[PDB]
């Protein structure tokens, strides 16, 4: 969600930004984040940029205590010399993918306006398989996997978790035997 | 002005409309239904379901309920849905089966989806047509809909007995793709019982989809259950664990024309529900193993052949000797004309055989273009010459106060692989809009055709199942002063017979009187050399105010007697009308000059 | 931003040396040269309005005492901006002035007065600088013509009654066609306009030839059989004769039929022939007479008639009709001409009758002339023509395609009733000249055929286009000199063609090269080719010149791939076309639909809404200075074209940067950095997957739902007239009776909903509550229900309800002019004249700084003497008319230095004269805005007080029923939203993510899809972009080179794997890289359903159309079809209950939902109607 001051809709323009508001949005919906602690649900920023700048992802002060950004260097727009902005966010966890109109739930409230949000935290997988042999006795087998991820969590805790849920999966499955 | 369109042309008031998509998972009597239309076509019988729910007393808040449509249950649509059919409706309706009922289903989204084999029926494309839905709601209605609309009932042609769903271009590929030859794979020369041999063995990746096994299997001899030795593969054996347990087992390339051949063989043997849950899983094994075989194009798999460069080169010495012939001037210029056309025609023929040969010789086992040529998915032999050999030739139109005719004397000898020049470009953007400016003024002239040969007839039904009158006409086989061209068989089948017949052979009474005459009866009669036979005439008809049951025959739609109480008259007309379309001395002209009692003038 | 700032790779076999002529020669050049804004002083020789009134006055009497004369016009500014006729519904026109001379001579007597005044005859519409018209705030434009060459033409029809009958034809420009024909005898016929047969014989006694002895005498069978049928025979009766078979039963005078023949034959003021007819008269007569008559003569006769037996006698050759040399153009520029001159001249005729009879004294230009038929003539021509169409406005191709549109269709070239084969086709001239390839297909193939690029209109109506001079084994100097060359010329000269490879020298590198010669299409040697086509690529229209890989494509694929071009629908954030060929950039440039930079400069601001640029300011140096000079472009955020795909601009440049001209400050609009930029660079891969791409349908991954390059944005525009009524008055207020306080929550107070919101259909948009008491029959039911509270009180409630189906974001909603400034300060005097004394002051104080400024500001210069001018100069300042001594500049003391320059202070002091002139005009425009303000206001419609309005715009995404397609023909439509894990993805992690079915592939040849999916892919790594001419583009070695070089397959071929089984997919499957566009198909407006509605009252049948749900035509053919089963309940209920019985169908929904669902049809009204409206007579209807 985004409340921007002096703009109600998503088709405005500030005075003195290069940018459309669509613009921002759309760029803001790129931007990665990361925990520090555990246990955080959801939560509220208010940036207030006042200074002649080139507004930037970083730039983005991680000031609530709970969570921070990951990708620091993203241009997020280019203001004139001139140009006051302040802007309200707000951040949550979540699985796979949701469009916006599903997000109408939390209260416009003649001002909000919803965001798409892309949640899934992984970028690429690999595995590859090749065998390995001694002299007439055979069935060695070589698996070689990669694992590449936005930086919010190391490879192993994901590829852990992974495993975990398809197991749960298979535990019902095998033992338990109930009957028609 | 008044009393002839709007009359009976009118609103509706519980249709839809929206745009089609196909389904690739459905069975043959279900479609597919966007989520509000459904939620909206449906909406009274909802209504009443709310109500026996007894949670709501007032159809106004009924209909706030199901207007806003908020987190409370769709299991009603689900189950109304599920025994309540729907008409499927086309705008342009040439003959009925452009009309059908349909189990509806719910999927995602606003489009309907269709299943693949039934569109034919509807001679539409899927461009993004916008087809019409219609509800019943009424229960004398709804039986009509699912015993005699429904589609699995309506597989036959009633202009003639054809079959309607013949399968698609990539179906045709996939079943192509399993029943090939190769000589030299995995598991060669090994030996099985049939099922549970066969199917480990591949399971087991001992032995490849195809290599020649040989096995021990049942086949009847007319019709008795021999069990013998057949060399075969693995492919074969699945699709033959689904051709039913009446005709035997299935050893050739199976192609299209054999396609059909065996669905008509298993219509006319079995009947119209097995031969549907027959070409239904056909359809879903070959279409998931075309799939699997992961089959795409490339330019190495078009090989122009070496020698067209030669060859291309070649005839242009031929053809300079006929240059400097007709430039001392012996020769007359039309028929330096057709010697010059007819030695770059031979030059095409002589690439595209030579070309053709080497496609297949690659690998036998595939060329992505070899087999979409060879086992008629889509393709012809001229568009994969134009793919990797000459154009052609090309006609100089002139387009007006010309016959056209004369063609250029150079031909496009570049093909698509290469590239074109301009003024060959040029030349082929004339003749092809010439095509499609020829397409549309056709178009033009079938349409007026159509619609006053529609309005030929309207009238009334047959009314008796006998009509007494043993007087019928003697049929026989027509043969036009060079030959025959239409067949006594069709002529003959399905239309009761009055004396009974015998062969020539000693004590064989091969139909006895008043019975319905049969394929295999009809078989027997050909080989037999009987010359012609009497059988009834819808004509000599004795009862008034219709015709009898017996005097018409067979029913063409399903493929039994006709009976009491169904009308065969628009019938006719609407399958005598349509193919006026592709009719192109023939036409409108003759036609109606027949029907309307006119002098020739001639 | 670092901006990648990239430069794209030319891949070409030699060299380019001749440019691209600029697209809006046709419009733009016809225009200027018709009329342009200001200072005519000395102008427009000879063509031009001037021309028109050079043609037409002066006007006098019948010798009577009164005459009038032109004294010339000037022309006026326009009174409002174009974006401020747009929003407001008005016309982009600019008022007209002419200084008539009256000239009223004493009557009987000499001269009475010799006056001049001014009038304002008329506004006229102004074309927008790029040639477009803003009518009533819609945008349309005057297409072209092709036209009708005058002059005489010899065919011998055929198959008439089986003879040949020879006619040869004399074709004016204004008149009646002169035909003369061969009869089936043999016999000759002379007629007009093709018309019944008249013998030769008879017209040539008609013109004044003595008895037919003579006649035969002068003229000798043809003549003698013509004779033998000749009802006549001798030159009195002759001509009493051919009046009496012109009508029946009315005399047949011989004075008269020598008066019709005279005037038919001789007449300079009856018969109008172009000089284009004359000289095509001359050339195909081989004339040498081309300064006369622009009328028929006695010897172009006498050779008409002596070709015309040549030709009859089968020693000549018939004429052709689809030849390009036989058409003519007639730009816009002419067309609007002729109607204008027609208004003038019988406006002449008009005036000349009431100057027929006159007074003196009382009559004063002011009164002479009711010219307002001149404004209902251009109005109607503008408002109402065959020609003038609507724009296609969706696309920048869209325009730039649309504004050569070749239309055929109306008067000026053949009819739609007498084309045959021809006017549908593609003629063996169309090489160049109009586009071979883009002649869509359909009711209109030949009729719309489109223009070439390097196409050049010529002064006579020839279209012409360059070619390259070519000798003796050179190409000239390939080249020095063009020739631009016509049709007419072409015919006798081999031209060679460009894709015959030459040096960088001017040597053709073989022995045979192609050529076009005749209607023949020979291979020449290089030893006799005269002329060379400039560039291959010319023979491609414009949007048929963007193809990449054209040579390996089929005609008919690059037709419909060129239509589906034209409604590319406009993407939220285009991409450059990695492959492309070197066209675009030029292309953006030549449409004005982009920010330009005028002069070169620095920056001094800039946002997304305004760039204010500090220009050179050198300009005002050898001037000494006049005011502060830094311009604003403000720009096209949100607007809705005409087919509601909104149009959108972005600036390029920073705040310190310094621009040259012809620059481009900004992107969008289907733009991307100076670049034309349609769809979008995506991985495909070629491979039938899971059947759901059985036909030509697609498959998508879910990133292309995420990436979001498939997006667009819409917006539409709801009206509503609010009127004085006959019994009272319309409204627009808040009060709106029966509805509900959240169906007012997006309504503001003042009735209309305000910007911000979302909408659900079925709310309010615009409160109309109107009460109107036309009910003459009780009004107090009127008060009754108004004094109720919710006042519905036959108040009509007309507040507009947001259409079902319609969900958005709502825009700015205007409230126009509401009939009156006047509407506080509890006075009215006060309030006007405090207005006008403000207007005075700041008036005064603006023109005292313009008059220091013209002063001080003037007095610079090198004139030597005394003083003697500041006081002078000052005293004049005071009370400056601006004419008196503008010119004198006190005329003493610069003209004591008799000799000097240009007089700089004469530059910049009418410099100061056209300021305060500007000045005087825009302060007088704020007078009559605020005056007309405390009115009616703005120009509105006569009848009705107000017009409200608003704007809704939708974000629209992608989903399952969308079609997409690319730029080889391969239409198709969504079928499935893979997820991304199943989709094939390649041995490096990276999914595909869009699949096609190569089924339609090898049927329909258009490989080039495939060439272009190689290279895309072999350069996404980034590597350089590409770009390749359509003829001479990128070969396969190259191909396998780059292919090589980037580290790839050189065989475009891969393996490949699924998800969900690892199995690596036994043939390799083919990958790559593609630009794919998305057509404005979109499905959300194909939804539409319903079962129960509103009902008619006309009849009880409920209509349909989305606008109101309905249903769809039960029409007659499915009537047969349920007859063709048996139908037992089913057509019963469709043609009863189902429609048509509204008392039915209550009934029967009220038992469906009450639970009995057995019917009980009855007889529906048609034929309750039948039996009214038979009418019975004295009744017998049966009760049995």
């Amino acid at each position: 969600a985004i409340k921007i001051e002096g703009v109600e809709h998503e088709f405005a323009t500030i005075p003195g930004v290069l940018e459309d508001v669509t613009n921002i949005i759309l760029n803001l919906k790129q931007v990665r984040f990361k925990q520090i602690v555990p246990n955080a649900d959801v939560e509220k920023a208010t940036i207030v940029i006042s200074n002649s700048e080139v507004f930037r992802a970083g730039d983005l002060n991680a000031q609530l205590s709970n969570f921070e950004v990951l990708n620091s260097n993203l241009v997020i727009c280019h203001l004139d010399k001139s140009a006051t902005l302040t802007m309200e966010f707000s951040i949550n966890k979540g699985r796979g993918y949701v469009s916006a109109e599903e997000n109408r739930a939390e209260h416009n409230e003649l001002s909000t306006i919803a965001i798409d949000s892309i949640y899934t935290p992984i970028r690429n997988v690999k595995y590859a398989v090749e065998n390995f042999r001694v002299e007439q006795k055979t069935d060695y087998e070589k698996l070689l996997m990669e694992v590449t991820t936005d930086g919010s969590i190391r490879p192993v805790d994901a590829l852990r978790e992974a495993a975990q849920i398809l197991i749960s999966h298979f535990s019902l499955f095998a033992e338990n035997k109930i009957a028609i | 002005g008044r009393f002839r369109q709007n009359l009976l042309g009118k609103r509706v008031d519980y249709s839809a409309r929206s745009v089609i998509v196909v389904g690739p998972e459905l069975k043959m009597h279900e479609c597919g239904l966007p989520k509000d239309m459904a939620a909206e076509l449906y909406k009274p019988f909802i209504i009443r379901k709310l109500i026996e729910r007894g949670i709501v007393k007032t159809v106004k808040s009924a209909k706030k309920i199901v207007d806003r449509k908020e987190p409370v249950i769709w299991d009603i649509l689900e189950y109304v849905m599920k025994g309540h059919p729907v008409l499927l409706n086309r705008a342009p309706t040439l003959h009925r089966l452009g009309i059908q009922a349909f189990q509806p289903k719910l999927i995602e989204g606003k489009a309907i989806q269709l299943h693949p084999l039934s569109c034919t029926a509807f001679n539409a494309d899927f461009d993004g047509d916008q087809m019409a839905v219609h509800l019943p709601l009424s229960n004398e209605a709804i039986l009509e809909a699912q015993l005699l609309m429904l589609a699995s009932h309506n597989i036959l042609n009633p202009a003639n007995g054809a079959p309607i769903t013949v399968p698609s271009q990539d179906m045709v590929l996939g079943l192509y793709y399993i029943t090939k030859l190769r000589p030299n794979t995995k598991g060669h020369g090994l030996i099985f019982y049939g099922p549970e041999e066969a199917t480990i063995a591949y399971n087991e990746g001992k032995v490849d989809i195809h290599a020649p096994i040989k096995v021990y299997v049942e086949d009847y001899e007319n019709g008795e259950l021999v069990r013998r030795m057949v060399e075969t593969s693995v492919g074969r054996l699945m699709v033959n664990e689904y051709v039913p347990k009446k005709v035997g087992y299935v050893n050739e390339v199976l192609g299209k024309k054999a396609l059909r051949d065996i669905i008509g063989s298993v219509i006319k043997i079995c009947g119209v529900a097995t031969t549907a849950k027959f070409l239904d899983d056909i359809k879903n094994l070959g279409y998931y193993m075309a799939f699997k075989g992961g089959l795409s194009f490339n330019l190495a798999d078009v090989l122009i052949p070496d020698e067209k460069d030669q060859l291309i080169q070649e005839g242009y010495t031929a053809v300079e000797q006929i240059m400097q012939d007709y430039s001392m001037g012996f020769i007359t210029f039309n028929e330096r004309y057709n010697q010059i056309i007819d030695t770059w025609t031979h030059i095409n023929g002589r690439l595209s055989n030579v070309l053709i040969k080497q496609l297949s010789s690659d690998n036998d086992g595939f060329n992505s273009v070899f087999m979409m040529m060879d086992s008629g998915a889509r393709g012809s032999k001229e568009q994969i010459r134009q793919l990797s050999g000459m154009r052609g030739l090309m006609a100089k139109p002139q387009k007006s106060g010309a016959e056209g005719g004369q063609i250029i004397e150079n031909p496009i000898l570049s093909n698509f692989k290469e590239g074109l020049s301009v003024l060959e470009y040029f030349i082929s953007t004339h003749g092809a809009r010439k095509g499609l400016a020829d397409t549309a003024l056709k178009t033009a002239d079938a349409g007026y055709l159509t619609r006053r040969l529609v309005d030929v007839s309207h009238d009334v039904i047959i009314t008796e199942e006998d009509c007494g009158t043993l007087r019928g006409l003697l049929t026989t086989e027509l043969k036009q002063n060079e030959d025959v061209v239409a067949s006594l068989y069709e002529r003959i089948l399905g239309r009761v017979s009055v004396h009974d017949i015998i062969h020539p052979t000693t004590g064989d009474i091969i139909v006895r009187a008043g019975e319905e005459i049969r394929e295999q009866a009809a078989q027997i009669i050909e080989d037999s050399p009987i010359e012609a036979v009497e059988i009834r005439s819808v004509l000599t008809c004795e009862s008034k105010k219709g015709v009898c049951a017996k005097c018409y025959g067979r029913n063409l739609a399903t493929n039994r007697m006709v009976q009491r109480g169904e009308v065969v008259g628009v019938i006719a007309a609407q399958s005598i009308g349509e193919p006026g379309t592709q009719l192109t001395t023939g036409g409108l002209p003759r036609v109606t000059e027949l029907f309307e009692a006119r002098n020739p003038s001639n | 931003t670092p901006t990648t700032n990239n430069k794209r790779i030319n891949f070409a076999s030699i060299k380019n040396p001749l440019f691209y002529p600029d697209f809006l020669e046709v419009q733009l050049k016809s225009f200027h040269d018709f009329l342009q804004l200001d200072t005519p002083p000395e102008r427009r020789k000879k063509e031009g309005l001037y021309k028109v009134f050079a043609e037409n006055f002066p006007i006098t009497d019948t010798r009577n005492n009164f005459v009038l004369e032109f004294l010339d016009y000037y022309i006026d500014p326009p009174k409002y901006s174009i974006e401020e006729c747009l929003s407001r519904g008005l016309t982009y026109s600019v008022p007209l002035k002419a200084k008539l001379k009256l000239y009223c001579t004493d009557p009987d007597h000499e001269d009475f007065a010799t006056v001049i005044q001014d009038v304002f005859l008329g506004p006229i519409p102004y074309m927008t600088s790029s040639g477009t018209f803003v009518i009533n705030g819609a945008e349309r434009v005057i297409v072209s013509q092709l036209h009708r060459s005058p002059g005489v033409f010899f065919g011998q029809s055929l198959h008439t009654n089986g003879t040949k009958l020879y006619s040869a034809r004399i074709i004016p420009f204004k008149g009646s066609w002169i035909e003369f024909a061969t009869d089936i005898n043999n016999v000759m016929y002379a007629y007009i306009d093709r018309k019944k047969k008249l013998p030769v014989t008879t017209l040539l006694r008609a013109i004044g030839f003595e008895a037919d002895k003579d006649i035969l005498d002068i003229f000798n069978s043809i003549i003698f059989n013509t004779l033998q049928k000749d009802p006549c025979n001798s030159e009195k009766e002759a001509l009493y004769y051919v009046y009496r078979q012109l009508r029946n039963a009315e005399p047949a005078d011989d004075a008269s039929a020598r008066e019709v023949i005279t005037n038919l034959f001789f007449s300079d003021k009856r018969y109008d022939l172009g000089d284009v007819g004359r000289y095509r008269i001359n050339k195909k007569l081989n004339l040498n007479i081309d300064p006369d008559i622009k009328v028929l003569t006695n010897e172009d006769i006498i050779e008409i008639i002596k070709y015309l037996i040549e030709l009859v006698n089968s020693k000549a050759s018939v004429d052709d009709i689809d030849h390009l040399s036989n058409r003519r153009v007639r730009t816009v520029g002419e067309q609007l001409y002729n109607q204008f001159g027609i208004g003038l001249a019988r406006m002449a005729r008009t005036v000349r009758d009431r100057m027929n009879v006159r007074d003196n004294e009382v009559f004063t230009p002011i009164d002479l002339v009711n010219a307002k038929t001149i404004s209902s003539v251009v109005n109607s021509f503008f408002g109402t023509n065959a020609l003038s169409q609507f724009m296609d406005q969706t696309n920048p191709l869209a325009e730039i395609t649309h504004k050569r549109r070749l239309s055929a269709l109306g008067p000026g070239g053949l009819s739609r009733e007498r084309a045959g084969f021809e006017v549908r086709d593609v003629h063996y001239t169309h090489y160049g000249r109009l586009c071979p390839i883009e002649t869509p297909e359909g009711p209109n193939i030949g009729l719309i055929s489109s223009l070439c690029v390097y196409a050049k209109i010529s002064d006579l109506g020839f279209i012409t286009t360059p070619y390259r001079e070519v000798k003796n084994g050179k190409v000239d100097f390939s080249d020095n000199g063009l020739k631009y060359y016509t049709a007419e010329e072409e015919e006798e000269k081999t031209v060679a063609q460009g894709n015959a490879p030459l040096d960088e020298n001017g040597r053709f590198v073989r022995e045979r090269v192609k050529a076009r010669y005749e209607s023949d299409f020979p291979l020449v040697t290089p030893d006799e080719v005269d002329l060379m086509d400039v560039s291959p690529t010319q023979i491609a229209s414009i949007a048929a010149a963007l193809i990449p890989f054209l040579e390996h494509d089929d005609a008919n694929r690059a037709l419909m791939g060129s239509n589906m071009m034209r409604q590319a629908v406009p993407l939220l954030r285009p991409e450059s076309p990695i492959v492309g060929t070197g066209i675009e950039g030029k292309l953006v440039k030549d449409s004005r639909t982009q920010i330009v930079a005028e002069r070169g400069g620095e920056v001094v601001f800039v946002d997304a809404s305004c760039i204010k640029i500090r220009y050179d300011r050198t300009a005002d140096e050898e001037f000494v200075s006049f005011d502060d000079a830094i311009v604003t472009y403000y720009l096209p955020k949100y607007r809705k074209t005409n087919q509601s795909t909104t149009i959108d601009l972005h600036p390029i440049c920073s705040k310190g940067d310094r621009v040259e001209a012809g620059q481009i400050l900004t992107e969008g609009y289907s733009t991307q950095g100076g670049e034309l930029a349609l769809g979008r660079n995506v991985q495909v891969a070629y491979m039938p997957w899971k059947g759901y791409n059985y036909e030509d349908a697609i498959v998508l991954n879910e990133r292309m739902v995420r990436e979001d390059f498939f997006t667009s944005v819409h917006v539409d525009e709801y009206i509503l007239e609010v009127r004085e009524t006959k019994r009272g008055l319309e409204e627009l207020t808040s009060d709106i009776p029966n509805v509900s306080e959240d169906a007012t929550r997006d309504l503001d107070e003042n009735g209309i909903v305000r910007i911000g919101a979302h909408i659900e259909p079925g709310d309010i948009l615009i409160g109309k509550i109107t009460p109107k008491g036309e009910s003459d029959p009780t009004p107090e039911e009127k008060l009754l229900r108004a004094i109720f509270g919710d006042k519905a009180g036959d108040v009509k409630d007309a507040s507009l309800k947001a259409t079902p189906s319609l969900r958005g974001v709502v825009i700015d909603t205007k409230l126009f002019s509401k009939a009156a400034k006047k509407k506080s300060r509890t006075s009215t005097k006060e309030a006007v004249s405090k207005l006008d004394e403000t207007y005075a002051k700041r008036q005064q104080q603006l023109h005292e700084r313009l008059i220091e400024k013209l002063t001080e500001l003037t007095k610079g210069k090198t004139c030597c003497g005394v003083k003697d001018y500041l006081n002078v100069e000052l005293i004049k300042a005071g009370s400056k008319f601006t004419k008196k001594d503008l010119e004198a500049l006190d005329f003493n003391v610069i003209q004591l230095s008799d000799w000097t320059n240009d007089a700089h202070t004469n530059e910049l002091i009418k410099a100061v004269a056209v300021n305060y002139l500007k000045h005087s005009k825009e302060i007088e425009a704020e007078l009559r805005r605020r005056k007309l303000d405390e009115t009616i206001g703005d120009e509105l419609p006569a009848g009705i007080v107000q017009m409200a309005k608003v704007y809704i715009a939708k974000k629209r995404k992608i989903q399952v029923g969308d079609k997409m397609a690319g730029r080889h023909g391969n239409k198709g439509i969504v079928s499935k939203i893979v997820r991304q894990e199943d989709m094939p993805f390649l041995a490096d992690g990276t999914p595909v993510d869009i699949c096609l079915n190569p089924l339609g592939v090898p049927s329909r040849m258009n490989l080039g899809q495939i060439f272009e999916a190689v290279l895309a892919w072999a350069g996404r790594k980034m590597n350089v972009k590409f770009a390749t001419p359509i003829f001479d583009g990128a070969s396969l070695n190259d191909m396998n080179e780059w292919t090589d070089k980037a580290g790839l397959p050189r065989d475009g071929k891969t393996y490949l794997y699924d998800g969900g089984t690892g199995e690596r997919f036994d043939q390799p499957a083919t990958v790559g890289v593609t630009y794919f566009l998305k057509l404005g198909h979109m499905v959300d407006d194909k939804m539409h359903a319903r079962s129960i509605g509103p009902y008619s009252l006309i009849t009880q049948q409920p209509l349909g159309g989305k606008a109101q749900f309905g249903g769809q035509r039960f029409g007659e053919m499915e009537v047969w079809a349920l007859e063709a089963f048996g139908a037992s309940h089913i057509l019963q209920e469709i043609l009863t209950v189902k429609s048509d019985d509204v008392v039915g169908r209550s009934k029967a929904y009220e038992a469906i939902v009450k639970g009995d669902p057995m019917p009980t049809p009855g007889i529906p009204e048609s034929l309750n109607v039948l039996l009214h409206e038979l009418k019975g007579l004295g009744l017998s209807f049966s009760l049995d």
